[PDB]
């Protein structure tokens, strides 16, 4: 059952290549303060200082396997294949070679 | 993993090089005009140039239209997506009907990206791993051999961690991927020196690899457009690829994805392989769905849609008027209709023989004639179902062949639609009517 | 090589400078009056002055309403936003129809802005924490070296990105995103066998600054200001996985976004590009959608929405006793300008078939093309249009390039029309 | 609030004198003498604030300025007073109950002004010493137009200024109570007096906003996202009693406003049942209702009603009836509309437009003005001549002509039974 | 002040023997209805019976809501009174039955009293002590802490548990800060810094607070009124917890959920226990359902079942229609739109229409409470108008007449003002005629 | 549950069956009062009975000539 049953975490972990290859789009517009304002962890929030710091520490210590999706959807960094593709002449050279 | 299903006997359309349907081949029988039309549509799909055509399969029940679709799918083969859905699946609760239809359409467009990978493949000579106690530094080196060469490699931290996780042992034959870093144990070279456990679990020896130790191989990634949409829709969309609950993805994402895929195709990075979407019992669909279908076919990244319907003229759902095939004339004008005719007796007899061959049921000649006569009288599906019951009855009789008496017993025990209707009409008092009256007592 | 669709041949309106339309330009045949009206509408849109203007393309089936819409979209260009729709799309299940309609309204209004991107890119040389504490990281580039102080969020990103000393990293200052681009080339020989990917040391100076132009819509800003959308912090992950479904954006948020856009325009950093919203199958819209669309047309910030309808004296969906000219209640009808689109005669049908054959790379004999045109005249133009691909497939099966009459007759005998199927059912 | 040109942009007021007698043409409003008089009486009643829970209906033919009247009332009422105009199709939501939505709509139009006096120092900046523990020793100096003096900081002020990393020679605002620090650009600008000023800031909020603020842990996000949810009734009762206590204390004042439902003919009988009671209670605003249909069946009911509203509501409302415009009123309204749209029409063109609007609709001619202007622009002409208006009439159709065209060729359109004659032949 | 429709109603206007004066408490007429309302108010004040139901039946604009609000005013602010309308029951988060149950319980008030002891003042000393022997405890081995508090009446030196010291450390309290310790729970609150040290630093962000009045250790008995639904909500959605999971749940919207019968059973048990000890007392209130005609058949059936509970307020119903089909049913014509089985459980209080004199007196009172002066002739014209079309029309038309009179700078409304108001605003019958 | 997950489960089950460790048991799905199903459910049964992997469905009905629901 350890192979017949594969949870969502191991499925995210094992399919790294597809996630790397196909995550292309990035958000059109973002506002950075909404990340902390949504959870109430801002400096002038109604949440207490000690509780806020405790939540921040727990978030720092917790582990997330979906980080790769976040970093791929944050910046559309092109890979080493583009130097083959950015220049059509290099493409023709590749095929001819 | 499969069982003998209603269409498990058909392996394609069975056509010649000139699209002339053979009288019977690849399991399909007769229906020559419809099979020729299906072959023309098949060639159009395999060409990959014509986009967004709609084709409608019409005609009486049991006239093989779903078998025709299954043959079309078998002719398409692998590497060409084929999404068979029913009209009942569209009406969902978590997605708008147009959203569900969009997800269905995007499941029908396939993208193939080919990549070249460098692969190390070897027999392990020895492996060494020097890790410091109460320290994070670890040192290791690997020796890996091929039939014509042997080489040593000194191992990095991540390579050491991966090899330690895989528990590589010198009597393993293993491949090392320099990019991914995954280690797959292909087999064993010799025994485990006869330690006192795991004595003889490695008997299945494998031959040493041959050739260059580091060789380049190509890997093809086949992914549907809908999967790409779900991946790029949100951060949690990858989980939604298996869990579902993708939500109503925003249209701007779809527009950006379309533009990006168009650029990828024009760049040669990716190859687009459009497929065929098949809808069953389309008349179940709402007029809102057909309205969306009218525009959806016009899109350039749309597959070729084939629709099965048989209800004839009937009241279109959502309206109070009957329509020629249960579909509005808006969709009917833009669709090409392929028709299916009733079967002759001989076509039925050969279908029955083919089904008995597929089910591994040996029917006698007289039994085959009786089953064919029953099928001609009432229905092809009824005789098809009777075949297996007759086989089971024969097995109960301890005989290796199915005789006429087994078919007679199957007919006697199990009823057809007409016989049940007649018995109901004679005994209407024993069943609950539409007015909610029935006699339970016998006195 | 290339794929073909219903409107692959439609390249534009083909109108001259004076506005009059030639008989055959831009792939269009006939319908000159409608083309002239559409050109006037294009000028109205390009003026970028009025808001909420609506027109109705009224005509029978297979008459050129979607063709006109796509031609308008092409002629305006990719800069402007043109959004086609069916009314069926509005009937969402997550949010009310009003929210979807308003979202589509503001999605059809474009904004073009100028933004400066601050970029740092380096190989890493030191990693010191200021003690969740700030981190001190050293970076070098081909022109030199620099040491940076990063906020705790960036520290969490770097820790969760498995950055080592001697790794090459990309930091976008605006978003605070850290990406590990790979391992430096200087350590290529550090081992013989590892999963490292080696990248060369970045060229130039460590800090770079460039000015880009990016196109956004009002809906994109609304979504940005409503929910978190990116980030490499676990806080961002929790913030965005919470409340996943769409919500009914309030009028206050839209007002604030409008005020922000006005401020940006006043400062000159942004420019407005009003666009078009196209709704097809408008008869699908219920009376409620038309009732609210009455309100949106009076809104001071709305695109030039165009409506296509092809039903006459049909009852309005939802209502039971409202007989309307096109399923559109009289309240909305007064807000519209009706552009009539007329059917096609035999000669124009023949010319259209000829051009479609030329576009799809088919060769048709004159007699075969005449037969196809006359059978389209007999039954329907679209029937002739969809028969072209099967005819081309049939010709190839005969090892023959040009289409002959036999292929057309065979295609007619194989595939039937709706009228023929209805006759067969009877 | 930068926006394009709409169909109501010209309405800058209701055009009343001191004696509430409306002038023939002022603030954009023509004619409608009795309607404007009644609107002004309602406006004065709202400004007085001593009358609560009054519903006013606007009545008479569609396209007779009922929305224009309501807009005139909103603009003449000015800012600093709520005026909520919501369509009846926005009430029906899948996340908020219709009663809950109506309650929120009523409360959104009742404003409460609360004064907060904050101690903030506004100054131009001079050098800052921060030192380590000898918890922390630091001094800052601020310059203004007539002082330059040193403040000695404490722990939290030092922490805040380190977090802000304030530079020198620029401009900084620090609040003594809140502790917020607001940065400002370099001295164009300069401090204008004392270093520490005592100025009160007034905050305008509604009862709904207070309800949402106290609703959750971080409920103030719901004021923009719109995912408030059905608030508990005890929460609203608490808000009501605390607002009453504050008003008694004199620390907050209430500004009653106007609620406008533009399309009352879409609410069902349940909505009317709730509305009947919502008007009676205190803190109920004044509701403006507009309807165009004479006698119809109320949604949710199987019987007709004198205005689309149940008689119980009609007993509770006062009805303002609008006469249809005459030819002179049409002419002058078209003149105002053309002037607003920056179109120079000729006298004969103006007369033709007047007669066209009188014959078909004022809205139709209003939309034809921009089409005519664009048509003239293609001819490189400044003044709009008669031939431009005639071409605009010919190219773009009104409702009646389109109806005639459909009626004479009903065979080529889809009928109510779903039949159509696609075939051009036979 | 704002003038609502029922502002002039100040009370039921009854005598000590139950007789109602002709004009008292803002009421005009309705003698029998007022007497019945007085009997019902006496029944409510008795606080003995559960599940009794009465129905205020009459035509539109007769005084059903007026009687309901008069009952609410007469009962006083110590008796629960939940107003409602029939349409609000149709929720989208939970079944209408659950919303009826929730609102139905809201009208059962409970008055619970609790004595609390609090230590408050300004900290003067804080000297943590360790155990006398290092072997006495684990790790830090921190013993009691000594804190010195200052108040307006003197100072006191307290000896605190190490848990209270941990609370002090959590709240970040330094010398001079005004604090607040609850011996009931051991909770420490940081009020702020003393106003004595306000000018210690010339620029600092600190919430300076005055020195607490009274003694340092003040014991007070706290009395609060809490509904049963409040306890149900507290159990269903507790606000406790400081975990990340707790915070994530806190950020979530408070959607209504179908609170199970088991939770109500447990609440009833605990409330019975505390009432048995005498600490708390139960106060059955009144639930008001206006426009009972709009309820669905399911809501009516659940009302039938709710009245059989052991704890149940007196539901008062209003209906303005007769012989009307019940919503959600096709064929059942019922007396007041109320199913016959529910009518059998009700007591109908008939209210009768008014004559010209009652309308005249009502207009007088309404003009008086509106701070408007009306001429006798104009008042007779208004009364004739009201008896011609409707009373509510005149009662609302008083305000435009006053505004018009003010625009002419007249202290009182003149007949010409009433005529001009008539011209400006029409009525339902006149609108129907003009639309024909 | 998306079709991808179902196909993946089928594939892994097929792999482990081919390895010889697992055996497949079809089973029986009895749907009492089949009259209660709607017409959409009936049409999906029409499609689902053709599925390559499906159990044996036993249906019961106590009704006579009545209009099919939906
Ligand atoms: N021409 C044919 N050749 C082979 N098998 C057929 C043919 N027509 C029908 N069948 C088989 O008969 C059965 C009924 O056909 P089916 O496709 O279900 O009809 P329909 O699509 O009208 O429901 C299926 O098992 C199908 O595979
Ligand atoms: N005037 C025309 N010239 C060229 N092709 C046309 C013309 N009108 C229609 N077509 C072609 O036939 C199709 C039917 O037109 P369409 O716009 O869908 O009609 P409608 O929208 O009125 O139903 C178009 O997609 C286009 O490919
Ligand atoms: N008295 C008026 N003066 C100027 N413009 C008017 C007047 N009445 C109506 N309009 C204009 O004519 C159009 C129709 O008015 P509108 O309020 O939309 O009609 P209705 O509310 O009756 O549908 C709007 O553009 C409006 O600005
Ligand atoms: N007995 C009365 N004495 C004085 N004023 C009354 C009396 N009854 C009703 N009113 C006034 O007339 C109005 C009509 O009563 P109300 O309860 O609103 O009628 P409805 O039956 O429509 O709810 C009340 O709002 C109140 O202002
Ligand atoms: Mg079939
Ligand atoms: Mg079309
Ligand atoms: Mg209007
Ligand atoms: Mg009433």
């Amino acid at each position: 059952d350890n192979e017949l049953i594969k949870p969502l975490q191991t499925r995210v972990l094992d399919n790294r290549k597809i996630i790397d290859t196909f995550a292309v789009l990035t958000p059109s517009a973002v506002s950075l303060d909404m990340r902390k304002l949504a959870l109430g962890l801002n400096d002038d929030s109604s949440v207490g200082e000690n509780t806020r710091l405790k939540v921040m520490q727990n978030c720092f210590e917790v582990s997330n396997p979906l980080h790769q999706l976040q970093t791929k959807l944050t910046i559309a960094f092109p890979d080493k294949s583009l130097l083959q593709y950015d220049c059509g002449k290099l493409q023709k050279l590749a095929i001819l070679l | 993993l499969s069982l003998i299903a209603a269409h498990s006997h058909i392996t394609g359309l069975g056509l010649d090089e000139n699209l002339q349907p053979r009288p019977t081949s690849e399991g399909m029988v007769g229906q020559l005009q419809a099979r020729r039309a299906a072959g023309v549509i098949l060639k159009m799909v395999q060409n990959g140039t014509i986009a967004g055509r709609a084709v409608l399969v019409a005609g009486p029940p049991s006239t093989g239209k779903t078998a025709l679709a299954m043959g079309v799918s078998q002719s398409l083969g692998k590497d060409v997506p084929f999404t068979a859905i029913a009209g009942s699946e569209i009406f969902s609760l978590e997605l708008s009907k147009t959203e569900a239809l969009t997800q269905a359409f995007r499941k029908s467009i396939g993208i193939k990206i080919k990549e070249e990978t460098e692969l190390i493949e070897g027999e392990v000579v020895e492996i060494q791993i020097d890790r410091s106690i109460t320290g994070g530094h670890k040192q290791g080196k690997l020796t890996i051999k091929t039939t014509d060469m042997e080489t040593i490699y000194e191992l990095g931290n991540k390579m050491i961690d991966g090899l330690t996780k895989e528990k590589v042992l010198a009597g393993d034959v293993i491949s090392i991927d320099k990019a991914s870093g995954k280690i797959t144990k292909l087999g064993r070279s010799f025994a485990r020196s006869r330690d006192y456990d795991a004595m003889g679990a490695d008997t299945r020896f494998v031959q040493c690899p041959e050739g260059e130790l580091q060789k380049r191989k190509t890997v093809v990634h086949t992914v549907s457009l809908h999967e790409i949409d779900v991946i790029n829709s949100r951060t949690q969309g990858f989980l939604a690829l298996f869990t579902g609950d993708t939500g109503e993805i925003r249209s701007e994402v779809r527009d950006q994805i379309n533009t990006k895929v168009a650029e990828w195709k024009e760049e040669g990075k990716a190859e687009i392989v459009p497929g065929v979407l098949f809808i069953d019992e389309v008349h179940m669909l709402d007029i809102e769905c057909f309205s969306f279908i009218n525009r959806a076919l016009e899109d350039e990244f749309a597959p070729i849609v084939m629709m099965a319907t048989n209800r004839g003229v009937s009241k279109t759902r959502g309206t109070n008027y009957k329509s020629p095939h249960g579909l509005p004339l808006d969709l009917l004008d833009r669709s090409i209709i392929i028709t299916t005719k009733s079967y002759n007796e001989q076509e039925i007899k050969t279908i029955l023989s083919i089904r008995a061959q597929e089910e591994e049921v040996e029917l006698s000649s007289d039994a085959l004639d009786l089953l064919t006569k029953t099928g001609v009288e009432t229905s092809l599906r009824y005789s098809s179902n009777l075949i297996s019951v007759a086989q089971q009855i024969a097995m109960k009789r301890k005989n290796n062949t199915v005789e006429v008496e087994d078919v007679k017993r199957a007919y006697l025990l199990f009823l057809d639609s007409a016989r049940s209707v007649k018995y109901v009409q004679e005994n209407e008092s024993q069943y609950i009517d539409d007015q909610g009256n029935v006699q339970i007592s016998i006195a | 090589v290339t794929r073909t669709a219903a409107h692959t041949h439609i390249k534009g309106l083909g109108l001259d400078e004076s506005g009059v339309a030639k008989r055959v330009e831009g792939g269009f045949v006939g319908q000159i009056e409608a083309r002239e009206a559409c050109g006037v509408i294009v000028d109205l849109i390009k003026a970028k002055k009025m808001s909420g203007r609506a027109i109705l393309l009224a005509g029978g089936p297979s008459t050129g309403k979607t063709a006109l819409a796509l031609a308008i979209s092409q002629e305006l260009g990719p800069k402007v936003p043109f959004c086609p729709l069916v009314g069926s799309e509005l009937y969402s299940v997550e949010v009310k129809k009003t929210e979807t309609l308003m979202e589509n309204f503001r999605r059809a209004i474009g904004l073009r802005i100028k933004e400066t991107k601050e970029v740092y890119e380096g190989e890493v040389t030191e990693l010191t924490p200021e003690d969740i504490s700030h981190v001190i990281v050293g970076l070098k580039s081909a022109k030199g070296t620099k040491t940076l102080r990063l906020d705790p969020t960036i520290y969490e990103s770097i820790q969760r990105e498995k950055v080592s000393i001697g790794d090459v990293i990309y930091i976008e200052a605006n978003t605070g995103a850290v990406k590990r681009v790979g391992r430096s080339d200087a350590y290529a020989t550090e081992f013989d066998l590892e999963t490292e990917e080696y990248v060369p040391l970045p060229k130039g100076e460590v800090h770079k600054k460039k000015e880009i132009v990016q196109d956004v819509t009002l809906h994109d800003l609304d979504v940005a200001n409503a929910r978190p959308q990116g980030g490499q912090d676990v806080i961002s992950m929790m913030g965005q996985l919470l409340k996943p479904k769409k919500t009914e954006i309030t009028e206050k948020l839209r007002q604030e976004v409008n005020k922000v856009v006005a401020k940006y325009i006043d400062q000159g950093v942004a420019e407005l590009i009003p666009g078009v919203l196209f709704i097809d199958e408008v008869n699908m819209l219920d009376i409620e959608i038309f009732t609210y669309l009455n309100k949106a047309l009076e809104s001071n910030i709305a695109p030039v929405v165009v409506l296509a309808s092809n039903r006459g004296m049909t009852t309005v969906r939802g209502t039971e006793d409202v007989i309307s000219p096109h399923g559109v209640p009289p309240d909305l009808i007064d807000r519209l300008l009706i552009v009539r689109t007329l059917p096609y005669d035999k000669d124009e049908i023949r010319t259209i078939i000829e051009r479609r054959a030329t576009v799809e790379r088919l060769q048709v004999e004159s007699s075969a093309l005449d037969l196809l045109a006359t059978m389209g005249t007999e039954t329907s133009l679209r029937y002739a249009l969809q028969l072209l691909a099967p005819c081309g497939i049939l010709a190839q099966t005969s090892n023959r390039k040009e289409i002959v009459v036999n292929d057309v007759n065979e295609a007619k005998l194989l595939f039937l029309d709706a009228k023929r199927s209805t006759k067969i059912l009877e």
